[PDB]
Parts: structure tokens; sequence; C-alpha cells
RNA sequence: CCCCCGAAGGGGGUUUUUUUUUUUUA
């Protein structure tokens, strides 16, 4: 036990209840490895996301005549935590659930129907982890998919919100994720509509809505950030390509 | 099924002398139930998009349809799915909206509350049926001790 | 490297190395820097603009005085910045109402204090929390402000960095407040600064001497006999891993402050610790590590009465010595002894005492060393330095104990507070409540705001279907209307807060409907609120002879929750359907609304019951309740109950008495149904929440506590008691009767109960079911439900009963085992302390009456020593110690027969040999001289 | 149905450890 939230309204890392961690993103970081790519840092979370495709299906199975196939591979490296994990995570049910979640998230956002008989492989490497990793994965995927030139309806911004007693804390780190229940949100664009809503630990019903309220807002900010990068990276690489 | 089973289940009484334990058939000592702390119940909402995807992503007047406990025919045609687990302590045990059709947050909240309304009935039903089972067992024993 | 962010924000990477036992793990965290940290001064103009609201949308209060205490040059307009050490040493001075009015507490200091001492951290946080006009303490997050954050240099210990951070804090403060001229004084004792390019740095004593009221508080600061020095940590842990040493808490003898004992797991009896050296500066309640002494120094349990006022190798053989220790512990008079070698934990709360006239000198105007005799007679006298000796001579004071070096024969301490002249009502009362750590301060406004805004104007809704009342309260629809019930309450004459009320009516079944209705306090107190917090901290209402310390604010207790007559009141009601044999055929638990038809006194109710001219239906119901209670009590007697009502005594001279509660059938009437209620509620809430049910158990005692008493019995009275079962002890107690003295039996029951174990509150998950048993009541399960106004246990049980019936979802705080563990330990401690306080107050006042008024009372010798006897005056239920000096002239000639339990002496007033045995009926009288109970 | 021819044929749907019991109670 320790002051997760001081009477002064500060946290252990020195943030307030409604402030995001440091969020920085980079696009087209692996031009020789994938069609789209993104390197992303959220707090201490460091993630490489690679989008390969749309491309010819490896098997002449897994081929859909009406739409593209979307696969997601999440690699949580053994050195992502402070203590190295002697076990791989690749076939853990947690990781499979995360993968299927991301797939079913971007099946409804990515216009797969305009890429029939193709496969879109998403390859993710979590280099460093510090809580709220799901939203980070979401953001990385969005960035990398947009970098690939693959059509989609909107951004999807991922964020996490913890619930300490009565007060909700925005964008929780590892220490906050422990000794507290957290809600992960996948928000579509600037809308109030949720692509993802994940609650894995017990939360008082009557206080859930409030937790969403800030969450959405936070996600919006995240969108504004990702956007802000893309435009710049666009503005830079559309002016230099000229003459 | 899992909850009702866990609450219905009884492990054989045992006692312990250091290194060794002593396990009993029913005749030796009566069995004792497990420690149930709360009764989590899941409710699954299915989401259908009546209009086009464009209306869902960038359209007002949300026409997204939600139903409860979809059949197979309904489950095969749905565009989204949410599973909310609650107990009679008004606790959100868990919530899973693993992608699918984007839904407005308020609608999801309403879903959670209606789900609570359902898990009340289901929980009371489970408890009732349990107690009736135990009572019938006891009365059977009473019918067995004297012909 | 650090990165700047969107809104006056920043981030760096705090990197360090955690060393969990046997390992190394490097830890990396992100440390955010800010530009909106407020100085919280009323004089600052800039900070109130850059400040932002919290999660509640709240702008932190600027509380530091615009005009602080001003001193002599080069100090004007000063604030105080503390250091960790200064806080640790002078925490009790930081709480002193007449100094340190404006103090800044740096974050890093808060953290350090927290790391080295959590209670002191809690007291400091309390200071920062309850800041007002009288005292102002703030917390400044110097670590999160870029203006003050210093980063650690290589090859530098944490201490240098911490103190440099405090230094930078002081510097930024001086630079920030100087436009107003507020200076800051860094008070520290650690030689911090070698002249660099500054800040006022004064030690504690220096800052004290710069104060106007220095002489008042100068002595409120810590400063060939040789004790054996404590072992080292490696030595004691090595000794514990080898099973050589044993850890545990030491309890000092009740009448000998130099004899103690330690409870040990495999040992049948607690191992004795005798003598100053063997005790080794340990205190009562301290957590110690002990080592077994050779059989050469094993000792028989001392039969001496000693006060601080009246007191001037091979390992294998060590564990086999433990074996011999056990096997001799079972069967030898001379019990195995031990010595303490290390103090693991130390109580060291504030102690109430009085200066010893011997050590003072009225003539000496200079500072001197005096001795203070503590109220707790299990503790040594403490040495204090002061110049106010002649003023504190006959005044009850509070002191703090600083340390006890091996060179000093006594512990070193310092003065804290004067409570008033001895034998003053206020002084003795406050001293009494302080000695048992009873909270007696008035409720804060944050607590009073948790009260219903209606106030006394709160009404239970006439019709429950009212759309308005239901608009304000949805759960009201489940509330049952029992206002048709003829419900009455029976209580002592001085009663103001009514917790219970009863009713009874006949059923067509031939059965009986019996309703026990309890004050619905849950409806007014909610988890998380300040009211519930203060109500939780105060485990129960403490009852003194003259005053009552409430748990909850009066408005709830005196009015809103109390089951007053003639008015509608909310209640939690347990309704029963009983056989005529008072066997339970049905039971229900419902939140209800009632209206008491009458609030009887015990003798009023008894009179009305025995009165044959009154045959109103209410009276009939009361008689019914009576006989039903009789049947219940018979069933419990056959069940093997050991209930014993102790004399309840209260006084009320009311100006410028000792009223005694009488024994009536109505007492039993109320008691039996209260018991029934508590039982039923216990079962229900345990069935509801089998893990965190708020229960109360009574563990069975070992045969030891009892066969010392038994030894006395069949040595003198030729009688014995069976300890095999509860019913065995019960009827073997029924056997114990003296022909010429009818009262003796009850006395035996009293001492018997004193041999028994203490009952305790607990959550059900902590124990197996057969441990739920209440050995005293002879039942398998029990709790407290019937008195929520005056106990918090009843509150928890009420909430859980509300959860059991589906009325309202139980709070999380009562569903989590850890929080409930804290709660149980707290309410146990508070209950016990309340009991002790009550008994102490009764003893004091009764003593005062017997002293002022020359009075003879009957008594029974219940313990015999070679230098004193302890007798019990039964009508007050009060025990007292008579010393041999006082009892007899020529004590050296007196003889002590340990086997016969006999003290032979010659009374002072005129001589003739007098033998005094244990259990002897004597005549006691009280006269107080110094250098006091007496024998007639 | 797109693809040539000319005015119908041929080819194609993609097999973390921030460091003395009990009861009512002024
Ligand atoms: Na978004
Ligand atoms: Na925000
Ligand atoms: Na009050
Ligand atoms: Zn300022």
């Amino acid at each position: 036990r320790l002051e997760i939230y001081s009477p002064e309204g500060l946290r252990l890392d020195g943030r307030r209840w409604n402030e995001l961690r440091r969020f920085e993103s980079s696009i087209n970081t692996h031009p020789h490895a994938a069609d789209g790519s993104s390197y992303m840092e959220q707090g201490n979370n460091k993630i490489i996301t690679l989008v390969k495709g749309p491309k010819e299906p490896r098997l002449k199975s897994q081929m859909d005549t009406s739409k593209a196939l979307l696969n997601v591979s999440v690699n949580i490296t053994k050195f992502s935590k402070f203590e190295r994990s002697k076990s791989s995570h690749k076939n853990e049910r947690r990781v499979l659930e995360i993968q299927t979640s991301l797939v079913r998230m971007f099946e409804k956002n990515v216009m797969l129907n305009i890429y029939p008989r193709t496969v879109i492989d998403i390859e993710i490497h979590v280099l460093e982890q510090d809580g709220g990793i799901m939203g980070s994965l979401i953001n990385g995927i969005t960035l990398a998919l947009i970098d690939a030139g693959i059509s989609m309806f909107d951004y999807i911004s991922g964020i996490s919100v913890g619930l300490y007693d009565t007060t909700p804390l925005l964008d929780t780190n590892s220490l906050e994720e422990n000794a507290m229940s957290t809600v992960t949100l996948g928000v579509v664009g600037k809308s109030e509509k949720l692509s993802l809503l994940l609650v894995e630990d017990k939360i008082p019903l009557d206080r859930l809505e409030n937790v969403l309220a800030i969450g959405i807002a936070g996600a919006h900010r995240v969108r504004d950030l990702m956007d802000e990068e893309l435009r710049k990276h666009a503005q830079k690489r559309v002016s230099n390509a000229s003459a | 099924a899992v909850m009702a089973g866990l609450m219905h289940f009884k492990k054989p009484d045992i006692t312990v002398h250091g290194e060794q334990i002593i396990v009993h058939p029913v005749n030796e000592r009566e069995p004792v139930p497990l420690g149930i702390l709360h009764i989590p119940i899941c409710v699954t909402f299915s989401f259908f998009n009546p209009q086009d995807t464009e209306e869902n992503i960038k359209g007002e007047t949300n026409s997204e349809i939600s139903i409860i406990d979809a059949t197979l025919k309904e489950e095969l045609l749905r565009d989204g799915v949410l599973t909310v687990t609650l107990n009679k302590n008004r606790e959100v045990v868990q919530v899973s909206k693993a992608g699918g059709l984007p839904m407005d947050a308020l609608t999801l909240m309403k879903c959670c509350h209606e789900a609570y309304s359902i898990i009340e009935k289901i929980t009371d039903q489970i408890l009732q049926l349990l107690k009736e089972d135990s009572e019938k067992r006891n009365k059977y024993a009473a019918m067995l001790t004297s012909e | 490297r650090r990165k700047r962010l969107a809104d006056g924000l920043s981030v760096t990477q705090k990197v360090f190395v955690r060393s969990r036992n046997g390992g190394a793990t490097k830890i990396v965290r992100e440390h955010y820097l800010r530009s909106d940290i407020p100085c919280l001064s009323r004089s600052c103009t800039k900070c109130p603009q850059i400040v932002v609201p919290d999660a509640q949308n709240e702008l932190p209060k600027f509380i530091l005085s615009d005009s602080p205490l001003e001193l002599s040059a080069p100090i004007g307009k000063h604030y105080v910045v503390l250091d960790t050490n200064v806080v640790l040493q002078a925490i009790d001075l930081l709480e002193n109402p007449n100094c340190f009015f404006d103090v800044i507490v740096p974050q890093i200091v808060l953290d350090e204090v927290r790391n080295k001492s959590y209670p002191v951290y809690t007291r400091l946080r309390t200071l920062c929390r309850d800041s007002d006009d009288h005292k102002r303490f703030i917390v400044f997050h110097n670590e999160f402000s870029e203006h003050t954050f210093v980063e650690r240099l290589p090859n530098e210990t944490i201490n240098d960095r911490n103190n440099r951070a405090i230094r930078k804090t002081c510097q930024w403060y001086s630079e920030h407040l100087k436009p107003y001229d507020i200076n800051v004084v860094l008070v520290t004792n650690d030689r911090l600064n070698r002249e660099a390019a500054n800040i006022i740095t004064k030690s504690l004593v220096q800052y004290i001497e710069l104060l106007p009221n220095a002489d008042d508080i100068r002595d409120s600061i810590p400063q060939d006999f040789t004790f054996p020095e404590y072992y080292s940590t490696a030595r004691v842990m090595g000794g514990l891993k080898n099973g050589v040493l044993y850890q545990g808490n030491i309890q000092i003898s009740e009448y000998n402050f130099l004899e103690g004992s330690v409870s040990l797991p495999r040992f049948s009896k607690p191992v004795l610790i005798v003598g100053q050296k063997n005790l080794n500066r340990a205190f009562n309640g301290d957590q110690v590590i002990v080592e077994l002494l050779p059989q050469s120094e094993w000792k028989a349990p001392s039969s001496i009465v000693l006060d601080s006022e009246h007191f001037d190798i091979s390992d294998k053989q060590r564990r086999l010595l433990a074996k011999d220790a056990m096997i001799a512990q079972r069967s030898k008079k001379i019990q195995p002894t031990a010595k303490v070698v290390y103090i693991q934990r130390r109580s060291w709360r504030q102690y109430v005492g009085q200066l010893a006239p011997s050590s003072v000198d009225p003539q000496s105007s200079s500072t001197q060393n005096v001795f203070v005799i503590l109220m707790d007679k299990c503790l040594p006298k403490v040495r204090i330095r002061t110049r106010r000796a002649a003023e504190l001579l006959d005044k009850r004071i509070v002191i703090s104990i600083d340390s006890w070096p091996t060179t000093h024969k006594y512990p070193l301490g310092h003065f804290v507070r004067d409570l008033g002249t001895i034998e003053s009502a206020q002084a003795e009362t406050e001293a009494l409540l302080l000695e048992h750590d009873v909270e007696y301060r008035p409720f804060s406004k944050k607590v009073l705001e948790c009260l219903p805004a209606e106030g006394h104007d709160w009404k239970a809704p006439t019709k429950l279907d009212d759309p308005e009342a239901v608009s304000k309260d949805p759960l009201l629809t489940k509330r049952k209307d029992l206002r048709d019930k003829l419900i009455c309450s029976i209580d002592p004459p001085g009663c103001v807060d009514i917790n219970d009320a009863l009713h009874a009516k006949k059923l067509p079944n031939g059965n009986w409907e019996v309703g026990v209705h309890i004050a619905d306090v849950t409806h007014f107190v909610k988890p998380g609120t300040a009211l519930d917090a203060e109500g939780a901290a105060r485990g129960t209402s403490v009852y003194l002879v003259d005053k009552r310390i409430d748990m909850l604010p009066m408005l709830l207790g005196t009015d809103l929750c109390s089951l007053k007559p003639y008015v509608d009141r909310f209640a939690f009601s347990v309704i029963w359907e009983l056989d005529d044999s008072a066997n339970i055929v049905n039971v229900n638990f419902m939140k209800s609304v009632i209206r008491s038809r009458e609030a009887f006194s015990y003798e009023q109710a008894q009179l009305r019951i025995d009165d044959k001219t009154q045959n109103d239906e209410l009276t009939m119901g009361m008689r019914a309740l009576l006989k039903l209670s009789v049947k219940l009590k018979q069933k419990r007697l056959e069940a093997g109950a050991l209930n014993l009502a102790s004399p309840e005594v209260k006084v009320h001279m009311d100006s410028e008495e000792v009223e005694i509660k009488k024994l009536l059938a109505t007492n039993s009437l109320v008691e039996e149904f209260m018991l029934l209620a508590n039982i039923s509620v216990a079962r229900k809430i345990y069935d509801a929440f089998p893990q965190t049910a708020m229960l109360r158990r009574h563990a069975a005692p070992p045969s030891t506590n009892f066969e010392i008493l038994n030894e006395m019995l069949n040595t003198r009275k030729n009688m014995s008691i069976s300890l095999e079962s509860s019913k065995a002890l019960a009827d073997s107690l029924d056997r114990c009767v003296d022909p010429e003295d009818p009262y003796f039996n009850t006395l035996v029951r009293i001492m018997s109960t004193r041999c028994m174990m203490a009952a305790q509150y607990f959550y059900s998950g902590a124990y197996s079911y057969p441990d739920f048993r209440h050995y005293g009541l002879a039942v398998d399960i029990y709790t407290h439900f019937t008195s929520p106004i005056r106990r918090y246990c009843d509150v928890v049980a009420h909430r859980q009963l509300a959860g059991a019936i589906g009325y309202e979802p139980l709070s999380l705080t009562h569903r989590d085992k850890n929080k409930m563990d804290m709660i149980c330990r707290n309410i146990n401690r508070k209950h016990r302390n309340a009991q002790f306080a009550g008994r102490a107050s009764i003893e004091y006042y009764v003593g005062q009456v017997m002293r002022n008024n020359e009075s003879t009372e009957t008594g029974y010798v219940i313990k015999v020593f070679n230098n004193g006897i302890v007798v019990l005056v039964p009508k007050f239920g009060v025990e007292g110690l008579i010393r041999l000096d006082n009892l007899t002239e020529d004590p050296n000639s007196a003889a002590f027969d340990e086997v016969e339990y006999k003290l032979t002496f010659v009374p002072t007033n005129s001589d003739k040999p007098r033998d005094v045995y244990v259990f002897d009926k004597v005549e006691v009288q009280v006269r107080s001289v110094m250098d006091e109970l007496l024998l007639k």
C-alpha cells in the first residue's frame, strides 16, 4: 500500500488523474521489411508493428473470394518486463485472446472487401512493457495500417483507465495496473462508439460509466496525437518528393 | 452450469494428522460443500447493423440493434457481440467486447444494467433450485430410514 | 536527459536497483516534472493562477499564513521546513498547539519518515490533513516540480541527494517568498551545509531558543549499573533459524513489574522472565526475542508485590534444554526462565504519570533531573529533565519515552503535556482516557456533514407508497410496516440511547410471535464517509462513571437512530415464530418502521409486570416475553451456559452517591432475546457470506488458569471444578456452595470467569467452523447485532444482514478479508480498552467516595502475597491492593504460608496474631495517606 | 460478362518488494 492518489491529486509517476503518459509515434520505420510499419512509445511501452500486405495468400486455402484475410501476430518478448520470462508467450491463451480481439476489431474498420483474394499479415513486437499494453497495441496497429496505405473507415484509439476507489486514473502504468482494476477502450475516431471494451477484473457497476467518460476523452487525445504525426510525416514526404 | 455445479458439489470431509490425512467415504462422515464467495452470471448481447457500415462509422441516429441471448441463427448473422458478467453485489465481474460492430458507450451501459436485471432472476433461481434439491435429498433419506 | 511536454510538463527516467533478498533487479520508471505545484501560501499571488483542480474538480486550499510567527533578525516572516530526523524526534512537539504554526513538509521528507516509521508518518499526515487556523501543515511535492527536482550524481549515497533536494526546496522557497519577505528556516540536526552560494539552517534546540515561548517547550525534546547489550541482527536471526532463540510478546505480572513472561508455541506455560537484567529494558507488550536460561536460574512464580515506587552453551544442549524446559514446565513448581536479548517491536505510546516528590528540589531554580511515576504499574519510573518541577509537582502529566541506554538504570524521557491537578475530575478523566488511548476529542465538521441535512427534523415517512419519499429512497419499498406492533423498550434509568425494543403477540397457531427490533443505524451511516471512518476508529462507545464517550455523533445516537417511544423510527427487525416451549419454529429478518408504545425502566417494567391491576395487552405481551425468556434461559442452562452478570455501578452527584443497579427478572427478559437475536443473525450472515461474516467467538482455556484456582479451592474449601466440558464446569460450579455464606458461590464464579480466555471479534474466513464456538454461552456460533449505536461490530453485522436478505448489496469494504482483519483487530483492541477504562474509572470514583465518606464495606481476599493482599469489594465489583506496611506495623515478623495461602501478621492499631487466608470474608475501609485500601 | 471476328467461332471466374463471560447503558 502507498499513495496511488495523494490528497494533492498526484500519482507515483507525478501525473494527475486525467493526463496521458508520454505518447510518441514514428511511421515508415521498416520500409524494407513491410508495406506499412510503426514504432510506438507510450510511457515505457515500446512496440514495433509491421503490416505486410495486401499480398498473395501463402496457402491456396485461407483465400477468400469476397474479402481479404486479416491476421495478427503479437510477440511479447521475454525481455519486455523487469524479470525475464523463461517461458515464451506465443501460444498462451491470453495472447491468442488479444490477437483475436485485434483481428475482430480491425475486421470492421479495414475495408477488407476491396482487397479480395489477399492476405494482410500484422506482425507486432512488444519490446518494452509498462501496463496499458492493449491500447498501445491498438494504436500501433492503426498507425502501421495507415502507413501501409490500406483503406479503413477511421482511426481506432486505444487507452486504459484504472479505478482507484472513487477516482478514475487515466492511462495506467504497471504499478497502477496492479492493486487496481482497469478498463481498456478501443474508440472509433472522434465518435462515442466503442470498437473494444475490456474489463478483466471486478468493478462496481454504478461507477463504470464514469470510467468510460474520461477514457473516451483520453482516446480522443491519443487520436489527435497519431493524426498529428501522420500529417507531419505526410507533409514532409509529399514536399520533398516534389522536384 | 459451472456455477450451479460448484455450488451443488461436495467434497468428502477429511481431517489431518501431520504427515498423514484421513479421507472418508460417505458412510464415515458427511461431505462438505466448497467455499463460494459470489455467483458470477454472464449475459451475451448480440449487435446487428441494419444500415450500411458508413452509417455506423460516420452516421447519426444510431440504428444498431441489440438483442439478448441470441439463437444459433441469430448468432451466425450478428455483426457484434458483448459478454457481461455480473453478480448480485452489483459488481461488473467482467466485460468482453472483443471488437466487432462499434457500439455507442451509453448503449453498452444500458446493456450492463439490463443484464443485472437478468442475473438477479437467474441467481435467485439457482439458489432456489439448489435448496429444493437438498430438501428432496433429505426427505428421501427420511423415506429410507423407515419403510 | 528529460523531455518537455504539452502543458508545462516533463519526463525523465528514474532508474535504480532493487535488492530483493538473494537477488538484484534493475527498476526503471518514468518521473514526470510539473510547473503547477502550489506553495499553498496565502501571501503568494502567482501560484493561485497556475494551479489546477483535482479529480473532484477542487483547487487546493492555500493555508499557510500570510503573516507567520516572526522572530528576531536575521529572521523575520519565517516558515519552517522540516527534516526527517527533526520530525522523528520532535513529532510530539510538532503536535503541540502553541508552536510550529506554519510548517512546510517536503514530499521527500514525507517519504523518508514513511520508510523509517509508518505511525509517525500517519501522525504527520494527520497534521497536514487537519490543518486549520490553529495549525498549518502542508505537503510540497518537490520531487515533481522541475524548479526543485535535483538529480542524483554518480558515486553519491541517497542521503546527500535527499538533503540536497530539501536544500533546493528551501532555496526555491526563499527566492519565491522573498517578494513578500517570507524567509524559510530549514530545521535539521545533521550538519547539512558547508558554506555555498543561502538558507537559514538551525538545529532543533537552536530554533527552540529563538522562539518566544522557549521556556515552555525547551524540555519537550529528547536528550555503575550496566544492562547486557542487545544481540546483533545476524546473531538473533541465526539464533532463530537454529531454534536457539524464541520470539514473542512479553506480558508483565499484574502485581510485580520485575516479573514477566512470554507465550511460546510448544510450551505449556508462558516462560518466566525475572529481574531487571533478564527483562533487559523491555516494556509491557513489547515484541521481544528471548533465550532460555540454565536450569540453575529457573525460578518459582514470584509471590511478591513490587512497584516502581517501592523499588529503591552448546546448541544441542540448548534444544535439549528446551525439552527439559517443557517437561519441567508440566510438573515442577519452579518454572523454567528466560532472558530477552533483542527488542523486535516497541509500543512506546505516550504515558500518563506524576512526578515523584523525592527527586525534585523546590529551591533549585536551574534545570534538574526528576522522576515520573507512571499510572501503569507494570512500567518503570522515567527520568525527565525540567525547570518547571515545582509547578508539575501534584499535576497529572503526559510524557514520552525516548531511549533506554545500558548505562542508565531507568529510561530517559521528556515532558509533553499537563492535564491538571490530581483528583480533579477533568484531569483524572482525561488521564484515564489517554492511558487507554480512547479518542475523546469532538467530531470534526467533515463528520457532522455526513449527518442528514434535516437534522432533528428527520421523519420516517407516514405512508411508504409516497412517490416523493421513494424518489429520495428506493429501498424504502422493501421496508416493512410494523407500526401496528405493541413494541416497548426496557433500559436502565439513566438511559438515553435506545438500541433494542421488544414485542410479543399470540398466534392462532397457539404459537408466539416475538419481535426484537434494533436501531437501523446502517440507514444513516455509509461506508467510506468520514462518519463511518471515525465510527470505525472508535470500536465502541466508552462508558465512564460520569461521562459517556459516544461512537457516533449524538444526533444519530440520542435522536435519529434511537428507538424513542411515541414516534415512528426506522429499525432492523428480527421477527420470530416460537413454540410455547420457546423453540424456534420460524425466523425472518426485515428492515422495518416501528413506533415504540413505551420506554420502560427495568424496575418500572418489573413493577408493571407484577402489578395485577394492569392487564393491558402490552403488559400481557411483556409477561409472555418474561416466561419465554425463562424457558430460553433454562434451555441454555441445560446447554451448559456460564453467564454471569457483573455489578453495574454508576454515579451522578450532579453538583459541587454510588447508585447500584439491582437484579430484576426484566434484565433476564431483555438479555435472553438479545442473545437469541445475535445468534440468529450470526447464522444468517454466515450463511450469506461464509468468509467475511462479522462474528464473535470465545476460545476454550487451558487447564492452567483454572487449577491454580482449583488448588486454592480444595486446599481451603475442599472443593473442585471440572474443566472437561462447559457443562461440566457449569454444574461443578453449581456444586460449589458454602452453608454459612450464600454469596461465596458467585465469588467462585467470578474468579472462574477471570480464569477464562478473552472473547474476540473475527471474520469467519480466518477460522474453521468448530472454532466459531462461544465457550461461555455454550453455542456453536455468535456475534453482536443488537447495539449498532454503541459498537461498530453491530454496524458491520447490520450491513451484512442487509446483504443477506437482498435489501442492499454489501459494501466491498466488508467483502475484503484484509480490511475486515484490520477492523476486527481494531474493534478488539478498542473493546478491551473500553473495558479497562470503565473498570479504572469505577475503581477511582468508588475509592474517592470511601475516602471522603468513612465507609465500611464487605470484601473477599482473592489473592495472597508475602507483602500484601488483594481483596474484592463485591457490591462494586472492584478489586484493590492492600500493602503489608499499610496492613500491618512490623512487616518483617509477618509470615507467608504459600501452600495454605495464608498471611500471618499483627494489625497496627493493636497487636494479636492475625491469620488471613484466601477466600476470607473481611471488612474493608478506605483512608488515603502517602508513605489507599485498608482492613477493618 | 470482358476479351478477336467481323455479323459465329474460339479463351476466361482466377480449385515489481518504487528504495475476565454475558446483557442493557452517560
Ligand atoms: Na479513435
Ligand atoms: Na485529457
Ligand atoms: Na456531537
Ligand atoms: Zn507561490
